[PDB]
RNA sequence: UGCU
């Protein structure tokens, strides 16, 4: 039984995949006039470049639905229009655009701009930071070539590929490249005859 | 007296390019004594102005009339007789540019001082004889008082 | 295709090499006719927040 | 004029069509020339006042005039997080055959509030899982579901087919420790709602567990939060720039909340006026009508906060606020003592 | 139909990027494996691993592309002069005329520390100094400014105000930047070029 | 996956980890956060000196 | 699986009202008026009770028993 | 003796993204231990790694030699690799949620009181910035009400203390610069900073972004070294979020909904375009159509239709930009250049 | 160990002081900030958080003249305590009279 | 087979 923590991936049914950046307390989460605090705060800078007006329409429809005790339909090339949900909001007493007067929880002063609140259907993905976290000590090696294994399940180490070697060469860290590719990976001492080679 | 300039101006336009900013407006004004033009950013929320408004404006080096140029730090809490008591709208800026007129290719005698009052631009243009005392990288006080 | 949620009513007796379940799954508020047809509302894979 | 503009900026918070203005607290010395905003305990005590408008079981509403947004948010956050209460922490299971997972069951039990008075207990020291009579409460839960010996032939309903098939929180039995039975009278230590559905069982399954609850604050975990919704909002004050009459009055009544704008016939014609701005929620629906935009002026009072606190039923909201203020005073006293010890 | 066309365009872009990834990966691999042998020596000559010289001087001048302030140029003389004038304002020194500016520039450039500098950079400095001096001359001819320093309106000197201290500071800063922006021996210039052509 | 490309030019090393990233503006541009779990595993050989 | 006891956003006790909401559904009350009578003013609890799916009985139908 | 000590603060550590295009994809940073389970770093360094915090798995290596450690810290230093060797443009600069923050802060409408100014200035006084004076700048307007401007609050970042020798100077144009104001643009899009004091202009991607030269951080790096630029970037990253969260910035359906005049103009433009397309189709099918040079009649018709559609698109976008009011979040973001553009705005 | 003091530099200047407070949050920070900002003898006052992971805050106080910046801190603490006591008494009296007039 |  795992709890959502920093690093867990989440989706919002609109391809707006994100990762848990911070977990701020409820007292730190803003609050509206009714006292509702948001569970998830997403970045608005992702809307301009992606043109995800469908997410805003879904949020408004869900707000209207939870207010009027109904289930709006987001059918493709149809569904509930924006005017119906705006009428529902103005009838229930909320803003017809989703934006509501919200007060800052940290400073306790109202914000200069209204916040866009609403119920969104977020779904958690199987990508877990607890499973993706890896740290490789010396550990075992392979029989053929004495180097760390590949997979994490078999306790494998990371690979400094050709691109990493090229980056190190461009930087010019000769001793770093040597310690990486020779000392800490496949260091060994052989005996060579100076007569026959 | 550290008064570097003083003149009565009359507003001729409020927003030639439209209502860009809610709190700040770009007023264009012309002096009556001389041909001094002033393109100044003013805060209308705290100091409202109109089109046919006339105001006396004084740009001084220091805020104290006694001549003490000790302006290392300003303490708003301190109460003492100063020049701000005789005016209504006081700003603190720095003369950040002095540019001559480029319209007159020859025999030019007009200059223009651009001051930045914390971002608010003030271009005071006119004869150089009136801009005497204005120097670059010099902090000054502007005092505006509307008249009847 | 990777969303986390319930698989079926026999998910407790089912024993797979790897399974992910949700504690308090909730059906979407904005559900589509395709959702109603496939009966995904009965086995949702997310929560409305 | 300029004086009116300054007064508005310092007293009211105007909400525009696109954004809110005058949201920052500026009543401080040095910010205003014609105003001496220096701290004055006398003026503060004179202007400050509290008026309760509604107070019922697990619900309180009171207007505070004279307090600032900083202290308002401080009280709100203290009530939300820094009020200690009792909540199930440790769960010892004994042959739980329920379909619900053990961890999910423990989490649900921890989310159940306890009606015990937290002031009579103390915080458990680091470790000491055994618990002491002073800082621990024990709740036993033993439910064995079985088939009903007497039922109908069909008995399609589980209510008639089985007995104790829904393990409600009322089955919890408080087991006293030491002299707790003598200290607390019977009926005091019990679940708050007594109707929370924990889980559902089937014949053959059994849930046997013991819950050890200790004192804790809401900052550590949300299960200790006594207040379900403790918030505050600035008092609205709607003002009309010019007298609006006619069908415009009904338009204003329909745009604003039904209980803030009232229409009256003073001379046979309908004229609208503000009756009670408390019920208004500032839906900002008046901005839709083009003509009625320049006739009203929505505003919030900066020194008037309506606090609404709906609790879960652990202790009344007045005592909750009292304990919040006491915790703040204790923090202040601790910091003063630390400073004195430093100097 | 519009949604279908948009999906077609999106999938076209996706497959284009997918092919581009592998194509550029292969190209970068080849370029790096080909250019990983060159390096900047101490004698300002780029040579391969076998000792053969590929260039007698990197880029013809020997400047660091990473330390390039201007558009393929070492410094932006206008910006540097403005920064110097703003950082070191001398109110106790008079302004300089065209002749005085040229004289002080010629006297300061003929020092020893300026001999080791490249000739092109010195010629560019001379050209910029001549341009600014001509600008000052035009301004003074327009506004009747006298080079003697006895003009009654002292504000006229604030149009184009320059002092020998600022001139020396500007020259020293330009020289230091040009000396520090040179190719440092030992850098994997070939690998840097490969990466900057691959990305 | 050959000896020249798979075992000489690019090879696997130890004392390294792989983890998901998350934003944190409270740290400097030249600083990076490392979890305690990976720190307890990745060790550094320090020589005892005066 | 089962109705949560606490609400995610606010935290009001809502698990004890699940059987009451089911009774209101069996009755002639609609979703809106049922949630209004249950005392849920804010929309968070309304959503919590409306978007919840009852799978505990579906799992008990497969339970060993 | 040798001791295998745990990874503690101050240790140099290599941080890389598996897909590497340029050398800046891997850099040597200083490790700081935290209780979480993820690799965190300043978001200003995401452009080099080309990361987006959407599930990317990055690699972290620990050198096992003092010489390798020193070489990684010196050559692969983040403060020393603030610019790419391709063309010298700075990659480690402001990013989304910072450009917009700085823009909204330096807007001419910003007027903060003493309390808010002091709070915003203290929001950065952490770490090495705890041993320096605040140097509260004088207020601009003081007689009606003492208000500190966001441009001064931002210049406090460039010059936090008195003993700081940083004197930033810059004079450049913005993205929405008209072209004739010459530091008097009606939109105030001419960036002018003197002695680490923002005299005019509003910050945007053109000055704080990683687009090209003329960046304030680039000037700081090239004038006063790497440490000053790093400290300025840290102060910006620590200040912009606090002010942005205290002000509030959200987007809604009302920020993209069209207007009545916009719909009317769109309808008229679509009607005109369809009429012209039908006229061209008729002229091509029945009769002779003007054939453009270097192409056949079918390609000429194709080019004419594409030109008409592009004209319709441009006119609709211009109408939407003219009808949209200020304070709009998409419009402000497209102006400051943090994310999005007028093309995307008109499309959506 | 809860609240510790720090001078602005090695010179040990009392005009500017930094108080680091442990196991605290924005509540007490903002409360003390508001209660001490009204002191006419304070040039600058600002509270900040080091990192959301650790529970600690840092307040910075720069006075006008030669004030040690510790007496303003104590004044703010005492004023906050007095305001808390006053609001507590007022709320208690309000609840009492409300119950009286309701019953 | 998924992930970036
Ligand atoms: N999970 C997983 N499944 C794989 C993987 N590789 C192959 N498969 C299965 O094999 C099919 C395609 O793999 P191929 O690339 O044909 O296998 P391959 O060509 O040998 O790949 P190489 O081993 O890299 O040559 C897929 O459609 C999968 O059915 C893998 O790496 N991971
Ligand atoms: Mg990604
Ligand atoms: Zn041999
Ligand atoms: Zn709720």
């Amino acid at each position: 039984t795992r709890r959502p923590e920093i690093g867990d991936k989440f989706s919002s049914r609109h391809g707006q995949k994100g990762v848990c950046g911070l977990i701020v307390p409820q007292e730190d989460m803003p609050f509206c006039d009714s006292g509702i605090c948001p569970d998830i705060i997403m970045n608005p800078h992702g809307f301009p470049s992606r043109m995800t007006v469908g997410k805003l329409i879904e949020l408004l429809a869900g707000k209207a639905g939870v207010l009027d005790g109904r289930f709006h339909y987001g059918t493709a090339f149809g569904g509930s229009k924006v005017k119906d949900v705006c009428e529902d909001l103005v009838r229930h007493g909320y803003n017809y655009l989703g934006k509501d007067y919200v007060t800052s929880g940290i400073t306790g002063e109202p914000l200069e701009a209204y916040i866009y609140f609403g119920p969104v259907y977020y779904q958690k993905l199987k990508h877990m930071v607890l499973d993706k976290m890896h740290a490789r000590a010396r550990g075992p090696r392979a029989v053929l070539t004495r180097q760390p294994t590949e997979g994490r399940s078999r306790d494998g180490g990371l690979r400094l590929g050709e691109m990493e070697r090229d980056c190190l060469i461009g930087y010019g860290a000769s001793m770093l490249l040597l310690e990486r590719l020779m000392i800490s990976s496949d260091a060994f001492e052989v005996d060579v005859c100076g007569q026959c080679g | 007296a550290g008064i570097l300039f003083e003149d009565i101006f009359d507003v001729k336009d409020i927003d030639p390019e439209g209502k860009k900013f809610d709190r700040v407006s770009r007023l264009h004004c012309e002096s009556e004594s001389f041909k001094m033009d002033l393109i100044l950013d003013v805060n209308i929320q705290i100091y409202p102005v109109d089109l046919g408004d006339k105001f006396r404006l004084v740009i001084a080096s220091t805020l104290y009339e006694d001549g003490t140029l000790d302006d290392g730090e300003y303490n708003p809490t301190d109460d003492r007789p100063s020049r701000a008591d005789q005016f209504e709208y006081v700003m603190y800026g720095k003369v950040y540019r002095i540019e001559g007129d480029e319209t007159s290719t020859e025999a030019a005698t007009r200059l223009s001082a651009y001051v930045s009052y914390g971002g608010l631009l003030m271009r005071l243009q006119g004869d150089a004889n009136n801009l005497h005392g204005f120097e670059v990288d010099s902090r000054v006080y502007l005092l505006m008082k509307k008249l009847a | 295709k990777q969303a986390m949620g319930t698989i079926g009513y026999n998910q407790r007796n089912r024993i797979d090499t790897l399974m992910y379940l949700l504690a308090y799954p909730q059906k979407p508020m904005v559900k589509t006719k395709t959702i109603e047809l496939i009966e995904f509302e009965k086995l949702p894979a997310g929560q409305n927040a | 004029a300029a004086s009116q503009a300054v007064e508005e900026m310092r007293s009211r918070v105007v909400l525009g069509e696109f954004g809110v203005r005058n949201v920052h607290t500026t009543d401080f010395p040095g910010n205003y020339s014609g105003y001496d905003d220096a701290w004055d305990q006398d003026r503060f005590e004179k202007n400050f006042r509290v008026d309760v408008v509604h107070m019922d079981e697990n619900s309180l509403e009171f207007d505070m005039v004279g307090i600032d947004a900083a202290i308002a948010n401080a009280f709100r956050r203290i009530l939300l997080a820094e009020v200690p209460t009792m909540a199930v922490e440790k769960v010892l299971v004994y042959n739980n055959t329920s379909i619900v997972q053990d961890e999910i069951l423990a989490h649900r039990l921890g989310l159940i509030p306890i009606h015990a008075d937290p002031r009579l207990f103390e915080y458990r020291n680091q470790g000491d899982e055994e618990g002491t009579e002073i800082d621990t409460l024990q709740f036993r839960l033993q439910v064995r579901c079985t088939r009903n010996p007497h039922a109908a032939k069909d008995s399609s309903d589980p209510n008639e087919l089985y007995v104790n098939h829904k393990v409600y929180t009322r089955h919890m039995t408080w087991i006293p420790l030491g002299n707790q039975a003598d200290l607390f009278p019977e009926g005091t230590i019990r679940p708050v709602h007594d109707d929370i559905l924990i889980a559902q069982l089937r014949p053959g399954q059994e849930i046997d567990l013991l819950m050890h609850c200790v004192k804790g604050i809401g900052k550590d975990h949300a299960k200790f939060s006594p207040v379900a919704t403790a918030s505050y909002r600035l008092l609205p004050d709607i003002t009309l720039l010019e007298p609006v009459e006619g069908e415009a009055a009904e338009e204003l009544s329909r745009c604003f909340s039904p209980g803030v704008i009232e229409v009256q016939e003073v001379q046979g014609k309908k004229v609208a006026r503000v009756a009670n701005p408390r019920l208004d929620t500032f839906s900002r629906e008046i901005f839709r009508n083009e003509k009625l935009k320049k006739v009203v002026r929505l505003a919030r009072v900066r020194d008037h906060y309506i606090f609404s606190v709906e609790s879960t039923g652990v202790l009344p909201p007045d005592v909750l606020v009292s304990e919040a203020i006491k915790v703040l005073m204790g923090k202040c006293r601790r910091f003063l003592d630390e400073l004195d010890a430093v100097q | 139909t519009e949604f279908f066309f948009h999906t077609m365009a999106g999938r076209e872009g996706l497959v284009d990027t997918a092919v581009k990834t592998a194509e550029t990966g292969y190209m970068q691999r080849r370029l790096v494996k080909s250019l990983e042998d060159l390096c900047s020596q101490y004698d300002l000559t780029v040579r391969s691993s076998t000792g053969d010289i590929i260039q007698f001087i990197y880029g013809g001048d020997g400047l660091d592309p990473a330390a390039m302030e201007g558009k393929d140029e070492p410094l932006e003389f206008k910006r540097v002069l403005d920064n110097i004038k703003a950082v070191f304002p001398c109110p106790s020194e008079p302004a300089l005329s065209k002749n005085e500016l040229i004289l002080t520039t010629e006297s300061i450039m003929k020092k020893s520390e300026f001999l080791c500098c490249q000739d092109s950079f010195l010629q560019e400095i001379k050209k910029f100094i001549k341009g600014v001096s001509e600008k000052i001359k035009k301004t003074r001819d327009k506004y009747g400014i006298n080079d003697n320093g006895t003009t009654e309106p002292r504000v006229l000197y604030q149009l184009d105000r320059i002092t020998p201290t600022q001139v020396e500071k500007f020259l020293e800063t330009c020289r230091d930047k040009y000396m520090r922006a040179q190719m440092e021996p030992g850098s994997a210039v070939g690998a840097l070029c490969a990466q900057s052509i691959g990305e | 996956q050959g000896r020249f490309r798979g075992n000489l030019s690019g090879k696997r090393v130890d004392f390294s980890g792989r983890t998901v990233i998350s934003p944190d503006p409270n740290l400097r541009i030249d600083e990076v956060a490392v979890p305690v779990h990976v720190a307890k595993i990745l060790t550094f050989p320090e020589k005892v000196n005066k | 699986m089962i109705i949560p006891v606490r609400c995610f956003t606010c935290g009001k006790i809502v698990g004890n009202k699940w059987e009451a909401y089911l009774g209101l559904l069996q009755a002639e009350y609609t979703e809106g008026d049922a949630l209004d009578a249950l005392g849920l003013k804010r929309y968070c609890c309304r959503r919590m009770l409306l978007a919840h799916v009852d799978l505990i009985e579906k799992l008990l139908n497969y339970a060993p028993l | 003796d040798i001791v295998e000590r745990h990874l503690i603060d101050g240790d140099v550590v290599l941080f890389n993204r598996q897909p590497s295009l340029h050398k800046l994809s891997i850099m040597a940073h200083l490790a700081r231990v935290k209780p979480h389970r993820t690799f965190r770093f300043n978001e200003c360094v995401c452009t080099p790694y080309n990361a987006d915090f959407d599930g990317d798995e990055m690699n972290l290596h620990l050198p096992q030699t003092e010489e390798a450690k020193a070489e990684a810290l010196v050559l692969m230093g983040t403060k020393a690799n603030l610019v790419t060797p391709r063309n010298g443009e700075p990659l480690i600069a402001a990013i989304q949620d910072f450009l917009t923050g700085a823009y909204l802060l330096t807007l001419k409408d910003t007027f903060f009181d003493r309390a808010k100014a002091c709070q915003i200035i203290a929001s950065i006084l952490v770490g090495k910035d705890e041993k320096i004076k605040v140097r509260l700048p004088p207020p601009t307007i003081l007689k009606p009400v003492t208000l500190w401007t966001g441009k001064q609050i931002f210049s406090v970042i460039l010059r936090p203390s008195d003993d700081n020798p940083v004197r930033a100077n810059l004079r450049t144009k913005g993205k929405q610069y008209c072209g004739k104001g010459e530091d008097l643009c009606a939109n105030d899009s001419y960036v002018t900073i003197q002695n680490s004091e923002l005299m005019s202009g509003s910050m945007d991607k053109g000055t704080l972004g990683s687009g090209s030269k003329n960046n304030i951080f680039y000037i700081l790096l090239r004038d006063w070294g790497q440490n000053e630029a790093a400290d300025a970037m840290s102060r910006l990253a620590r200040l912009a979020p606090v002010y942005l969260s205290n002000r509030g910035f959200s987007i809604g359906i009302g920020d993209v909904t069209p207007g009545q005049g916009l719909l009317k103009a769109k309808y008229e433009l679509l009607n005109a375009g369809y009429k012209k397309c039908d006229e061209y189709i008729e002229a091509l099918n029945t009769g002779k159509l003007q054939q453009q040079p270097g192409c056949t009649a079918e390609e000429t018709l194709e080019a004419l239709i594409l030109k008409e559609l592009s004209v319709i698109r441009d006119h609709a976008g211009s109408a939407c930009l003219r009808e949209l009011d200020k304070s709009n979040s998409p419009l402000t973001m497209a102006l400051c250049g943090s994310k999005g553009s007028f093309i995307n705005i008109s499309q959506m | 160990k809860t609240a510790l003091e720090m001078v602005q530099a090695a010179g040990t200047d009392r005009h500017c002081v930094t108080f680091v407070l442990h196991e605290e949050d924005h509540t007490l920070g903002n409360s003390l900030r508001y209660m001490i900002m009204k002191n006419p003898e304070v040039e600058f006052c600002g509270y900040t958080t080091t990192h959301p992971s650790e529970s600690k805050i840092n307040l910075r106080i720069q006075t006008r003249g030669t004030l040690p910046a510790v007496e303003p801190f104590q004044r703010g603490l005492n004023e906050l305590m007095n305001v808390c006591q006053h609001v507590l008494d007022k709320f208690e009296a309000s609840i009492k009279d409300y119950k009286d007039q309701k019953a």
